[PDB]
Formats: structure tokens, C-alpha cells, sequence
RNA sequence: AAAGACCAAGGGUUCCUGCGCAACGUUAAUCGACGCAGGGUUAGUCGGUUCCUAAGGCGAGGCUGAAAAGCGUAGUCGAUGGGAAACAGGUUAAUAUUCCUGUACUUCUGGUUACUGCGAUGGAGGGACGGAGAAGGCUAGGCCAGCUUGGCGUUGGUUGUCCAAGUUUAAGGUGGUAGGCUGAAAUCUUAGGUAAAUCCGGGGUUUCAAGGCCGAGAGCUGAUGACGAGUCGUCUUUUAGAUGACGAAGUGGUUGAUGCCAUGCUUCCAAGAAAAGCUUCUAAGCUUCAGGUAACCAGGAACCGUACCCCAAACCGACACAGGUGGUCGGGUAGAGAAUACCAAGGCGCUUGAGAGAACUCGGGUGAAGGAACUAGGCAAAAUGGCACCGUAACUUCGGGAGAAGGUGCGCCGGCUAGGGUGAAGGAUUUACUCCGUAAGCUCUGGCUGGUCGAAGAUACCAGGCCGCUGCGACUGUUUAUUAAAAACACAGCACUCUGCAAACACGAAAGUGGACGUAUAGGGUGUGACGCCUGCCCGGUGCCGGAAGGUUAAUUGAUGGG
């Protein structure tokens, strides 16, 4: 990243349970990333906004679902997501 | 060096090895070593095109010398050895310089014996030499038969030949198939016979051990049907029924395939 | 009873995938056939 | 030795939670691999990718081919193989060698310092390997004892030689052991390693013999840690899910792998990948440079997979189908055992039930007297069955036949008695992961006697029926996937014949390829079919081989005649 890429990288928080649970248990933030966002990309992204400092990025790609319904086996579009670990004190 | 089998199995009754103790017992010479990969019998474009081939043990290619063209150069036998690819035994020659290579054994050769190939090379039965410099009446081996592409005529086990003739450029040979040949008086040859001349006398003695050696089962063409044999048919057992040929028709009692007519004026008389 | 489709998918694209296909002439009149009939499916 | 737990392939959300039951589920369904919605898969070390190649593919030019194309060189792909490195504990409804805690390891990048000849597409080494067998050394695992905690038994006894549970701990580091391999060093020189080499190979001297490489495992550390029945918080909350601190013992002996040393060792013949990474040597180049080496500091290790099923209801079989599906782990008692029986850890009771207790069918148990009278035929059944010991015929190719046949003993409890192994002591080498040895204790194998119970002691499961004559095929093997397993096919052995190498022969309009990187003791085709004794007569027919005096005979040529 070295352009605008910055913004296209993060897509939002992910808000499940075990998100909520590592952000207050641990120090780790689950985000909805780009699917062509390199594990540097999203650190440097999450450091440039939101201004903190981060630990270790682990990612991982989700499968859409399929949903065969209604004339035809349909398919939600295939996501990543990226487990934000940051310094203690931050809260992002 | 004929072993005789005792009866303890059936299958180990008729066997008859050739166990030579004087052959290496390590390893090869990994320097002259090559890959060898099987085919069984089959084609570029993958048919068989030779009957009876496959499944044998993995062996790799020994890189013989053929072309003894190092000469003047002494060498020390300093090793005999067993390869696969051959019915004759190899042995491992180090040159005065400390090169090594693969000849095919002579008969006597032992290790430590002394060979040397060229001009003046002392008429002893190891030593390569053209075959002008051979006296007439030696029995020689590996012949060439086009100067420097190699020995190419007597080199199973046992194989000799006889120079019987020599005419200006040319030398007369008796080949141990009987044929009377025109060689080359510059091509070399090796004096003596090739080693492991008892090779003949030892007897498989399962259907296994051929097997092992990568040859795949004979049909017989009187068994078949005659869409796949000219030999098929028949109510009961019934004989090949007419004249016998091969599977493509050939007749195979008699009937001489040679049509070679380039090379007709080097076979002075012709045995098979 | 072993059946007579044993599935491999390393298998099955060498023998019929796009670049099987197009590798030859006959092979890429497959895709000339099955693209003219419209199949939505064009190799596997 | 799975109907348990995994890895792979294959599948693809079937995984978990909430709601739900129309259809799906061979019944009902509140339940579900079903419907709706949400959630869930976290890696420098696992597996890929990346590096390297096998078979094989494609293949610039090229060669060949009416065209389409075929083949193939340089190359470039192609794993099922080779090539860096991670373990333990904790934790979720659902992921974990990935997250967290702790302790490691590998490999890169940048910078600073100090020293310095660096450099391949090449040379050398290395990587790097077969079958079988053996006897060791370990380890996991098992068992016993001791210890800790708890218990004192609805019915005789049970404060004891009693009962139950636990008694754990990895990679890494250190160590260089059992054991395996190999003589080492200096100097001089050199027809070799396509060129060069200081490296390798060869040759000649001198010295010393002990230097080097590999290597399970032990011990120590890792580990004052973690784990640990439970105790105290008891919010609760009934079924005792969680809730957060503490937490005892945590030691010896023996046995012991099919795992490791071991890619070792011995032996055999059928003679046992390749390439790279890696080490080293130089060539072109480069010469204050670059590059290399070592130390320190700083930082990094991208991308893809990861849920779940996987002898299965999720894969291949149209099915939630008695079938098929590669690899790994595999505890206890008995047992030779991965057989078998009963159990463990775990997982299940197989998605219609309830009765009744006819014929008949299926699958079994027992059976008077007889005992193959059945039947095409002892089909089926019944029977035999283990170990040790005694004993064992014709015939034989001397190996066999043979477990021939047949017989005896066998449980349990005592008395006496002979040896394995391991092993504190002690001694030695009181050099050290050393050797000898060792009482007790554990453990293994026997011998001789006596008693005793039952109808019966190889008591269950498990576990040969045997003999005689004869046909065929010598034998192990192979075969009609799905009515034929045979006397058929193969086979070792035998013989005939072809083939002189650009071999015969085969596939290919061809190039080329196989035969074969073989060379008549070889290769092809044909027949016969171990072995033993043998294999007789016929060359008229047909084929094949050899000969060429004569006859006949193609295209071709075109004398002559007739138009
Ligand atoms: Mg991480
Ligand atoms: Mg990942
Ligand atoms: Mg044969
Ligand atoms: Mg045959
Ligand atoms: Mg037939
Ligand atoms: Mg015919
Ligand atoms: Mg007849
Ligand atoms: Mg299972
Ligand atoms: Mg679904
Ligand atoms: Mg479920
Ligand atoms: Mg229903
Ligand atoms: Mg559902
Ligand atoms: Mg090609
Ligand atoms: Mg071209
Ligand atoms: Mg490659
Ligand atoms: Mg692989
Ligand atoms: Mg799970
Ligand atoms: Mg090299
Ligand atoms: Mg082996
Ligand atoms: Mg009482
Ligand atoms: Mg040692
Ligand atoms: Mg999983
Ligand atoms: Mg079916
Ligand atoms: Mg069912
Ligand atoms: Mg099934
Ligand atoms: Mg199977
Ligand atoms: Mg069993
Ligand atoms: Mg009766
Ligand atoms: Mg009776
Ligand atoms: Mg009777
Ligand atoms: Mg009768
Ligand atoms: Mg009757
Ligand atoms: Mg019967
Ligand atoms: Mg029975
Ligand atoms: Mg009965
Ligand atoms: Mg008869
Ligand atoms: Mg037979
Ligand atoms: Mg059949
Ligand atoms: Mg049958
Ligand atoms: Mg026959």
C-alpha cells in the first residue's frame, strides 16, 4: 500500500459473538477485509486508521453459502476475514 | 562354477546357477552409471512391436568402453564385475592416468592383469588392437565394423571370433554363427574370448526366474482363436492346421528374411 | 463391487478440462460444438 | 485390529446455535445429514505454493508428412519420490501443532564493525536408495510395588497382607553413549575429470598409528513451571454446565514392541531411481570495488487449504442401499498371535412397532434303534482338530511321502529341587554415559514326587478327518468380470527355423521408434512341455531351401506385312 489503497483494504468490523469475546478477553478485532488484501496491507491500513498499533494479523478466506433456492442453486459471494491483534492498551 | 540345486522346494529342483565368486561384491563404479528405465517392448507410438517383454528387476546401465581408444595408455583389470544388461561379465579398468572405464571381461582376465590397446600392444588375450596388427589364425573379440563406432560383433558371454583371411584392406572373420565376414583391416578388435563361457550351461528352473529377467509369457498360436493367430482354430487340439507362420503371416520353417542387398558383398559365405 | 467411476479431479481436468480441449483440433471443436448449442457448462 | 480415533482421496457447509415440521426420513416425530436465519475454519515450522527431478507430456528451431498433422533437439512441465524449521499446556456452541501462556527452532533482509579473491549454465564430492535374514541396544506401551487422597460397605466377614482413584509432563538444549563406517598427516609430481582448478583421480616418498564421520537412547535441564483427585469460594440451579483461587502424592522394580538405532550389519542374485538443495574447485568476468567470511544490532517470513463426513447415512454404488474405498494408531485377561472369547478408552442398540406362538419357509439345538439302506454322487451334515512325547508304510527325483497311520499325558493344590535375565552392594579402570559382580526383590524356563474334584481338565471360543486303487496335468501359477478354475493357458526344459547389426521382426504414408544403448552363450517366430527310457518308416502331394542346361514368360523395342 503506498496510494488509496489504504481505504479499499478494511471493510468493517465483523460483529459476532466470538468478535465481541476477543475484543474484550483479548485484544483482537475481527474485520471484514478485501479478498486480495495481503496480511501487511491490512496491518499498515489498520495502523494508518484508526490510529494504533498492531501486534499480528491472521486472516482467512470464507466461503459464501450457497442457498438453493427458488429456481436454481444460488451463491453468496466468498468474503475474508482478519483477526486484528493490537498492543493491550489500544482499543481501536 | 556350476551349481546344482538340492530338491528342498519344488521350483529349486532343476535349478543350475552360475555363482562366480571372483566377481565384486560391492557396489558399482557410480561414475560410469546411467539410468535405465523399462519399456515393455513398446513403441514411440506406445504399441508393444516386441512380444514377450516386461516386469523384470530395476537395473542401471553399465557405460562399457566399446571404443578401446585409449591408447598406449596401460590400464590394471583391478576388478570384475557383474552387470545386468549383459550375459558377459564387465571389468573395471584404471588407467596409468587414473581414469577408469567398463570393458566387457576376456576370459582369463582377473583383477590385477595388465591391458593396453594400440599399435604395439603385446599379442596377449586382453589387449585391442586393429585388426591388421592381429595375427592371422587369433581368435578375437568385440569387433568393430566401422572404424571408431565400436565393438559390435562378438560380445556375449563366450562370444568369439576367428580371423581366418586377410586381404589388402580387408580381414576375413569366422563368426561363431558360422558366417564367413569382410571387416575392415582398420577396425579393432579385442584378443581372446568374452567371459562367463558357462553362462550356457545354467538352467532356470521356475517359470519365476524368467519372469525376473523381464520376459513375459509365450502363447502359442495353435491356442488362439483365428482372428488372433493363423494358427487359431480348431475343434479340440488341433495342429497348426497348414504351413507354420508367424502371427503376421510369415512362414517361420525356413524361408530366409534376409533382404540386405548394401551389404551382400561383406558376407563372403553365409551361415546362420 | 468397485464401480466405474472412481473420481479424481487431477484426473478428470487432464483428461477433459479446457486445456485438454484446447490443446488439440479436434478438442476445440468440442468447444466450437458446445458453444454454438449454448451449454452453460462448456468443460470439467 | 472396530461398529473406536485419525491422514489421504472424494464430497462441499452436511459443522454449531436459534426458530421450525409442509415435503424429505420406508411409521410417528417435539427429533434430524430436512426448511429459514445467524455464526463458525486464524500457521515462518502442518499441507500446499516455491526448489528438484521419474514415467510421461508439450516442445523454439529442426526432420517428416496431400492438408489436418507426426516425431523430436534446446528447453519447459509433470509426484506417487528428493529438498529449512514446533512442541507441551489452556481455551470455543462450533478452530486450533494455527488463537493464548510457556519454552524452542529455521531461514531471509537491512545496517555497523573487522578480515578477505569472489564468481557458473561447468569439474568433483554428496544426496543416493534391492530382497531376505539375524542378534542386539533402546523407547513407547503394559504390569506390579510403594506413596497420596477417599472409603469402612442394604447380606456372613472386611482398620487390613482390605477396597477405589490418581501416581503426568513434550519439542528443544547439553550430552557423543550402545553401536556402525573409514587408516590419518606432510611433501613432491602427474597422458585423467571436454578449458581451468589449489578440488577430485593417479603415482612416489616420510611419519604416526589414532584421527575423523555417523549415531538410537540414558542422565541432567526444559520444569520453583504446567497438570493433578479434590478443597474452599457458592452466584447458582433443579441433572450439577460453568463460575475463581488453592491443590496432596507424583516414586522404584519388571516386562517390553511389528516403533527407533537401521539409508546399519550379514547374505543372496533377479544386481537394486533421478535431479536439485548442500560442500568444494576453478573459467569467462571482476580487482581501492563487487562479492565472501565472522560478530553485533534491527526487522521479516508473503499467498492458498484448514469447518464437517471419511469401512461412511456426507465418497463410488439411482436409495439414509448387508457391496467397494489407500494409509496410520491399536490398551487389559487368556492366547503363539493383528486368530478367538470377554472387556477398556470410546462408540453404539442398526428410523415401523405391538401381539400370537397354525401349516409351511429360513437359520439353528437335541434325538430311540439302525448307520449311506439316501442320492447321479456321502450333496449336506456329522466327525477330526492343541501342545509335548512315543511311533509311523509302499514308493521316491533321496528333498520327500509325513501332521502318514496310530497312541499316551494334560485341571487344581502342595513337598522337594535345577537353572535365565535384571539387580544396592562391593571390587576394579576407585580414568567415567567405564568393567566385573551383587543380597533381597521382580521376572522366565524347567525336573521329580504326592494329594485332590468332576461324567468329562487341548472342558468355552478357537482348532487337520483319515486310508487304499486308478485317469489327467509334472510342480507354484493363469483363465471365460456376471452359469465353465479344468485335463484348458502358462511354465522350467527341449527342438526347428530365421537374424552379421542400419539384424530379423513390429508400429508407423514418412521421419522415427521398439528389438537394444542388446550383438549368435544374442534377438525373433514356431511347436512341444519337469524328469526317466525313447522318439521308428515315407520327400509321392503341399511348403521351404539349393541349382540353372532347357522350355515358357511382363513392361519395353519396333523388323516385316497389310491398309
Ligand atoms: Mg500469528
Ligand atoms: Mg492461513
Ligand atoms: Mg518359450
Ligand atoms: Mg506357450
Ligand atoms: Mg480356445
Ligand atoms: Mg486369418
Ligand atoms: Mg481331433
Ligand atoms: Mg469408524
Ligand atoms: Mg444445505
Ligand atoms: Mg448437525
Ligand atoms: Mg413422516
Ligand atoms: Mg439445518
Ligand atoms: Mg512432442
Ligand atoms: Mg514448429
Ligand atoms: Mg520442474
Ligand atoms: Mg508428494
Ligand atoms: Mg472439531
Ligand atoms: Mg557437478
Ligand atoms: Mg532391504
Ligand atoms: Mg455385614
Ligand atoms: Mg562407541
Ligand atoms: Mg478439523
Ligand atoms: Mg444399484
Ligand atoms: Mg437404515
Ligand atoms: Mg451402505
Ligand atoms: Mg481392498
Ligand atoms: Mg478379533
Ligand atoms: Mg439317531
Ligand atoms: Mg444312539
Ligand atoms: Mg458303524
Ligand atoms: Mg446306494
Ligand atoms: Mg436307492
Ligand atoms: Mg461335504
Ligand atoms: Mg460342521
Ligand atoms: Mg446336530
Ligand atoms: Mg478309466
Ligand atoms: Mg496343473
Ligand atoms: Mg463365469
Ligand atoms: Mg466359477
Ligand atoms: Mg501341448
Amino acid at each position: 500500500m503506498n496510494q488509496e489503497r489504504v481505504f479499499k483494504v478494511l471493510l468493517g468490523p465483523h460483529i459476532s459473538e466470538k468478535a465481541t469475546g476477543l475484543a474484550d478477553g483479548k485484544s483482537q478485532f475481527v474485520f471484514k477485509v478485501a479478498t486480495d488484501a495481503t496480511k501487511l496491507e491490512i496491518k499498515k491500513a489498520v495502523e494508518s486508521l484508526f490510529s494504533v498499533k498492531v501486534q499480528r494479523v491472521t486472516t482467512l478466506n470464507v466461503k459464501g453459502k450457497t442457498k438453493r433456492t427458488a429456481r436454481g442453486l444460488g451463491k453468496r459471494n466468498d468474503w475474508k476475514k482478519a483477526y486484528i491483534a493490537l498492543q493491550p492498551g489500544q482499543d481501536l | 562354477a556350476i551349481v546344482k540345486c538340492k530338491p528342498t522346494s519344488a521350483g529349486r529342483r532343476f535349478v543350475v546357477k552360475v555363482v562366480n565368486q571372483e566377481l565384486h561384491k560391492g557396489a558399482p563404479y557410480a561414475p560410469l552409471l546411467e539410468k535405465k528405465s523399462k519399456s515393455g517392448g513398446r513403441n514411440n507410438n506406445g504399441r508393444i512391436t516386441t512380444r514377450h517383454i516386461g516386469g523384470g528387476h530395476k537395473q542401471h546401465y553399465r557405460l562399457v568402453d566399446f571404443r578401446r581408444n585409449k591408447d598406449g595408455i596401460p590400464a590394471i583389470v583391478e576388478r570384475v564385475e557383474y552387470d545386468p544388461n549383459r550375459t558377459a561379465h564387465i571389468a573395471l579398468l584404471k588407467y596409468a592416468d587414473g581414469e577408469r572405464r567398463y570393458i566387457i571381461a576376456p576370459k582369463g582376465v582377473a583383477a590385477g592383469d595388465q591391458l593396453i590397446s594400440g599399435i604395439g600392444a603385446p599379442i596377449k588375450a586382453g589387449n585391442s588392437m586393429p585388426l591388421r596388427n592381429i595375427p592371422v589364425g587369433s581368435t578375437v573379440h568385440g569387433i568393430e565394423l566401422k572404424p571408431g563406432k565400436g565393438a559390435q560383433i562378438a560380445r556375449s558371454a563366450g562370444a568369439s571370433a576367428q580371423l581366418v583371411a586377410r586381404e589388402g584392406a580387408y580381414v576375413t572373420l569366422r563368426l561363431r554363427s558360422g558366417e564367413m565376414r569382410k571387416v575392415l583391416a582398420e577396425c579393432r578388435a579385442t584378443l581372446g574370448e568374452v567371459s562367463n563361457s558357462e553362462h550356457s550351461l545354467r538352467s532356470l528352473g521356475k517359470a519365476g526366474a524368467t519372469r525376473w529377467r523381464g520376459v513375459r509369457p509365450t502363447v502359442r498360436g495353435v491356442a488362439m482363436n483365428p482372428v488372433d493367430h493363423p494358427h487359431g482354430g480348431g475343434e479340440g487340439r488341433t495342429s497348426a492346421g497348414r504351413h507354420p507362420v508367424s502371427p503376421w503371416g510369415l512362414q517361420t520353417k525356413g524361408k530366409k528374411t534376409r533382404s540386405n542387398k548394401r551389404t551382400d558383398n561383406m558376407i563372403v559365405r553365409r551361415r546362420k | 463391487m468397485k464401480r466405474t467411476f472412481q473420481p479424481s479431479t487431477l484426473k478428470r481436468a487432464r483428461v477433459h478440462g479446457f486445456r485438454a480441449r484446447m490443446a488439440t483440433k479436434n478438442g476445440r471443436q468440442v468447444l466450437s460444438r458446445r458453444r454454438a448449442k449454448g451449454r452453460k457448462r462448456l468443460t470439467v
